[PDB]
């Protein structure tokens, strides 16, 4: 009947590319592998088994496809698509100086034939109110009026906003918070002068 | 000796969009043993030293999940089976990290993702103020 | 020691400087065109010779997902601003 | 006494492979898990469609190669691609061990929505770890 | 067909309920609100009642998918206790093992 | 401010495999990626690569066999985002009632009983049809000769027939446009019934209608078949189409062009020079001549002549020309011309023109348009043994590696070649491993 042909370990040259065998992702092939591999508890008196028909080695996620040589092979022509960090945004304070805004949103990865996380559509939009222009009415009364989303230590101000199916109409919900929060401050209506000497913060 | 001579042809469009500034990107991956992950870190370093990204590895505290269950199929419930699921955790923080830059190291590492963990990216986007903040109404 | 693109040709065609305007794309697609595509593609087309040639023809037809990932790809909710559900 | 997932004493006739010689309390101590997937990690949902998923392969693949599947399958699960590792005795010619990989793929991926690999391993005949 | 006839009657059960789910809401809002006058209340209460019996989310029973055991059911699995133990013995369950501390 | 924000770059999806894919090669000792690498399943030889592709091949069809004959076991879908290639596909009409729109349904689906059956339906409700629809329902009947296409399951001699549906709607037609007459001429040619269309093409001419570039390229073909005069009467005729095109104002497509050299081969001599005129006249019109082209030029001017002088200076010059470009397909015969070249290049022993062909065929994904199975085969075949004794052996003995057996499995003729080589350049020990690998 069919017989078995002698596996290519014997015919691979020694000083072959090896990720030209695995370009991609692959099971453990033990025909394919050059490598004599033994892994398994061994017996009594005896060796671990070989790497032949051996389980133990085809459970394990190989690493053979991101090798060292292949890592630095697969980076460097990645290289072409990527833009400079500006040179001026060294220091983190400055970063700080030119940009007072900063926004936190989530990517969720997982193994199926789904990729709907409930848990990705969250916006968290936090802002230093030292770079604002706030007078010291109108700094006070957003305090009084956004409640505990601001942080009386770190002068930081955080809207969190999950009402919104998707991350960009919540990041769209996001910034309209701020901007309403920022021309409601400065309304002194006619009712704010009746302040009470109880609730005053000074 | 004989090979494909200048197999290469991608494209790279540059528009005139400004590109979206990251102060900091996290990426949290989660699994089940912790070789895995001890390779994976080095595979993630090793890529990200060649682009330039100065990235910092930590380990967050691992977390166990336990439960009981009844051992025989009839009576003998002071007799139980326990089980133990855990979860080992590894944190790569990215730092001064452009937009273009960002999509081909996340879409790099997701491809090569073992088939046993997952991960989480929390992208802290920076921009300046808006419109209507930054021009001056009142 | 003649170039065989150098020589008398057929002078009956005028050497046309443009081609049309505007191509009829928007209509009763022609069934000998969609014959041409269907034997000009099958030629090209060849079995996959390596695992990311089978990655790339994947990701066009939608069968592998357009990384990096996001989790509301195809989902862009009948393209409603925030107003509409506020 | 204890009786999940082992085989028991019988003089030293009877040939027993690596997955079946270890008793359960040995899992991740000296054997890992045959399948791997996202569903069972701490903060992650969606558990209950891999666990049907993957019981329904352990019975197809088994009645898909009659008598020449070797030991239990090995499911990964990386992205949206399903990855199913075999080990099949030398029993039928291989014009329809391609037949039956050209099937199964079609057939599951066309069936579970997401595009499915099957890669084989032959041997000769069922890995003896213990007794013979 | 189910493993059961029980089981079967969950599903038929289950489909109802989806179908009457948001007429349900609708109803039911009006009874769980104290602005309403009462006169309107007592109506809704007629309206909500005379919905078919199976159309109710209280009626359904969580089971086990493969062998239909009415209790000792793990919600995130939705296996029962020895089928659970089967086949993550056989280590057929990714990241499950015996506990040990 | 002391800060600029750089431009963004944008690209496709799919490009960042790409750059990956180029790194990686072609492994030597590799079996080709469609089979699986167990040694079991590795085939040994080229007989074993057609029946082990095709059993695969088989498995697909078979599969979708049970997908199409129960829908119902497939409609549910956990898939997000949706994938549509996926979903099974459905056959029978979805409309059972009788009307346009399912009449619409069954044309599209590649159905010619239903449609046929269908319309005497709709024509005798006293419902009209729109002509297009009439124009598109002879198309579907006109390809097939009102037959069915080819299924999974349910060359000599003129194929098209006198009494056929085509002909009899053509006539009950009440507006007959340009295109109703163009797609018959063409429906005509394919079925090797030309004198039909001839004459079609005369009312045509009397109708004042202008014909498509489609049409003239069918009359072609048409004028030189029907009748066996001598080349000039021929010659023109030929002529004659072309000033009948101008009038009309139709500008030739690629295909016009190389189904003229095609039929100009059979006159090996007398058509060489006019062959010449055409390859001129496209590069003046603006069509690039593609790999067909050239198929053509080099066969009709290589015939079995020792001299072979006028060949030389026709595959010199094309070399050339073609040298440093990548050509994508734009013709159905484009991958008959790498299998050609080599034809040309086994007789006249040049290996600088084969390594010139070679690296054409290597450079970006030209590699695509090599052929079939047997063409790659014996595409390989000539060029290796071109490898044997125009080269040392040191060289040669690594294309036997490179090109064997990751490309094709090897001949028993090749086999004696490679053995004469080694014979000649006086090495005796690599005959051992020789037979081994035999
Ligand atoms: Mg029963
Ligand atoms: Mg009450
Ligand atoms: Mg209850």
């Amino acid at each position: 009947r069919r017989k078995a042909l002698p596996p290519r370990t014997e015919k691979m040259a020694v000083d072959q590319d090896w990720p030209s065998v695995y370009p991609v992702a692959a099971p453990f092939k033990p025909s394919a592998v050059p490598l004599p591999v033994r892994m398994g508890y061994p017996v009594k008196r005896g060796v671990p088994m070989a790497k032949e028909g051996n389980l133990e080695l085809l459970k394990i996620p190989n690493f053979l496809h991101l090798t060292p040589v292949a890592i630095k092979r697969h980076c460097e022509a990645l290289k072409d698509f990527c833009t400079e960090w500006p040179a001026a945004l060294d220091s983190d304070e400055k970063c700080e100086k030119h940009f007072p805004i900063e926004i936190d949103t989530a990517d969720y990865v997982s193994a199926g034939p789904s990729i709907r996380n409930p848990k990705a559509r969250v916006v968290t939009l936090r802002v230093k109110l030292s770079s604002l222009n706030l007078d010291d009415h109108a700094k006070k009364k957003l305090i009084k009026l956004v409640g505990d989303r601001y942080c009386k230590s770190t002068d930081v101000l955080t809207i969190k906003t999950d009402r919104c199916p998707l991350k960009r109409q919540n990041y769209d919900y996001a910034v309209y918070l701020l901007t309403v929060l920022y021309h409601e401050s400065w309304k002194t209506e006619e009712w704010e002068k009746k302040k009470t000497e109880a609730d005053m913060e000074e | 000796v004989d090979v494909p001579k200048d197999m290469t042809k991608p494209e790279i469009t540059i528009s005139d969009e400004p590109d979206t500034l990251y102060k900091r990107l996290s990426v949290l991956v989660k699994g089940h043993d912790k070789a895995v992950l001890d390779s994976y870190e080095y595979f993630a370093v090793l890529a990200a030293k060649e682009l330039g990204i100065s990235i910092k590895v930590h380990e967050p505290p691992r977390k166990i999940e336990r439960f009981t269950l009844l051992k025989s199929v009839h009576i003998f419930k002071k007799h139980r089976v326990q089980y133990e699921m855990r979860t080992l955790y590894r944190c790569l923080e990215l730092e001064h990290l452009t937009g273009s830059t960002a999509d081909v190291y996340l879409e790099y590492i997701q491809r090569n993702l073992p088939e046993g963990v997952a991960m989480e990216v929390t992208k802290t986007k920076l921009e300046q103020l808006p419109e209507h903040i930054r021009k001056p109404i009142w | 020691r003649k170039n065989i693109f150098k020589g008398r040709r057929l002078n009956i065609f005028e050497p046309q400087a443009v081609t049309e305007e505007a191509p009829e794309t928007e209509a009763v697609p022609s069934l000998w065109d969609i014959e041409f595509a269907k034997q000009l593609a099958a030629v090209t087309e060849r079995p996959f010779q390596n695992g990311f040639e089978e990655m790339i023809q994947w990701t066009k037809e939608g069968k592998l997902w357009e990384f990096p990932i996001n989790n509301e790809a195809g989902f862009d909710d009948d393209g409603s601003e925030f107003h509409e559900h506020i | 006494k204890n009786r999940a997932a082992r085989v028991r004493v019988s003089k030293g006739d009877k040939p027993v492979t690596y997955e079946e010689a270890h008793a359960p309390h040995y899992i991740a101590h000296r054997k890992g898990w045959l399948s791997l997937h996202t569903g069972n990690l701490d903060g992650e949902d969606h558990a209950a469609e891999r666990t049907v998923e993957d019981v329904f392969l352990r019975k197809f693949m088994l009645g898909t190669f009659p008598g020449c599947l070797a030991d239990q399958l090995v499911l990964k699960r990386r992205a949206n691609q399903l990855e199913i590792c075999a080990l099949v005795l030398r029993q039928l010619p291989p014009h329809k061990f391609y037949f039956l990989v050209g099937y199964s793929e079609t057939l599951l991926s066309h069936f579970y929505k997401c595009p499915v690999h099957l890669h084989l391993q032959t041997v000769p005949s069922k890995v003896v770890y213990k007794y013979i | 067909y189910y493993v059961d006839w029980k089981m079967l009657r969950d599903v038929k059960r289950r489909k109802m309920a989806y179908e009457y789910a948001d007429e349900r809401l609708r109803i039911n809002s009006l009874r769980k609100n104290t602005i309403l006058p009462k006169d309107l209340q007592e109506v809704a209460d007629e309206e909500i009642a005379s919905l078919p019996r199976d159309s109710c989310p209280v009626r359904i029973r969580n089971r086990c998918v493969m062998t239909s055991r009415p209790r000792g059911v793990k919600r995130r699995w939705r296996l029962s206790r020895i089928v659970f133990r089967h086949l993550a013995d056989h280590g057929q369950l990714s990241g499950v093992q015996r506990a040990m501390w | 401010e002391e800060v600029v924000i750089p431009k963004k770059k944008t690209w496709d999806k799919v490009a960042i495999l790409q750059a990956l894919a180029s790194t990686v090669h072609r492994d030597s000792t590799a079996a080709p990626y469609v089979f699986q690498d167990d040694p079991y399943l590795i085939p040994t030889s080229s007989v074993e690569s057609h029946s082990f592709l095709l059993a695969k091949k088989s498995g697909e069809n078979a599969a979708k066999f049970i997908i199409n004959s129960y829908p119902k076991y497939f409609q549910k879908d956990i898939a997000e985002p949706h994938i549509p290639c996926l979903m099974p596909e459905y056959f029978e009409p979805q409309i059972e009632d009788v009307s346009e729109a399912a009449l619409q349904e069954r044309i599209k689906l590649r159905k010619v009983k239903a449609s046929v059956d269908m319309f005497d339906q709709l024509l005798q409700a006293g419902t009209t049809v729109s002509l297009e629809t009439t124009n598109s329902l002879l198309d579907l009947l006109c390809y097939y000769g009102n037959q069915e296409p080819s299924a999974n399951y349910n060359h000599l001699g003129v194929t098209w027939r006198t009494k056929n549906n085509a002909e009899r709607i053509f006539a009950l037609m009440p507006e007959k446009n340009a295109h109703s007459y163009c797609t018959m001429i063409r429906g005509m040619v394919k079925h090797q019934a030309p004198t039909q269309a001839l004459n079609l093409y005369t009312v045509l001419l009397n109708n004042r209608l202008r014909a498509d570039v489609y049409t003239f390229n069918s009359l072609i073909e048409a004028t030189a078949l029907v009748v066996n005069e001598k080349f000039e009467e021929k010659w023109n005729n030929i002529l004659d189409l072309l000033k009948q095109m101008v009038t009309q104002n139709v500008k030739p497509n690629l295909q016009t062009f190389n189904t003229i050299l095609k039929c100009l081969r059979r006159f090996y001599a007398f058509g060489k020079l006019p062959a010449l005129q055409t390859l001129r006249e496209m590069k003046a019109i603006g069509i690039e001549p593609s790999l067909a082209t050239y198929h053509y030029v080099i066969q009709l001017f290589y015939q079995h002549e020792s001299p072979s002088k006028g060949s030389s200076l026709i595959i010199y010059d094309i070399m050339n020309e073609v040298m440093g470009k990548r050509f994508s397909p734009r013709d159905p015969d484009d991958d008959m011309f790498f299998q050609s070249a080599m034809r040309v290049c086994s007789s006249l022993r040049d290996l600088e023109l084969a390594y010139q062909v070679h690296g054409l065929l290597n450079t970006g994904d030209n590699w695509k348009l090599i052929g079939s199975d047997h063409r790659r085969n014996f595409y390989y075949s000539k060029f290796f043994n071109l490898l044997c004794f125009m080269e040392q052996i040191d060289v040669t003995l690594k294309w036997y590696k490179d090109l064997i057996p990751s490309v094709f499995f090897p001949h028993s003729q090749t086999m004696i070649d490679l053995l004469q080589a080694l014979d000649v350049a006086n090495r005796l020990d690599m005959v051992p491993q020789i037979w081994k690998d035999s």
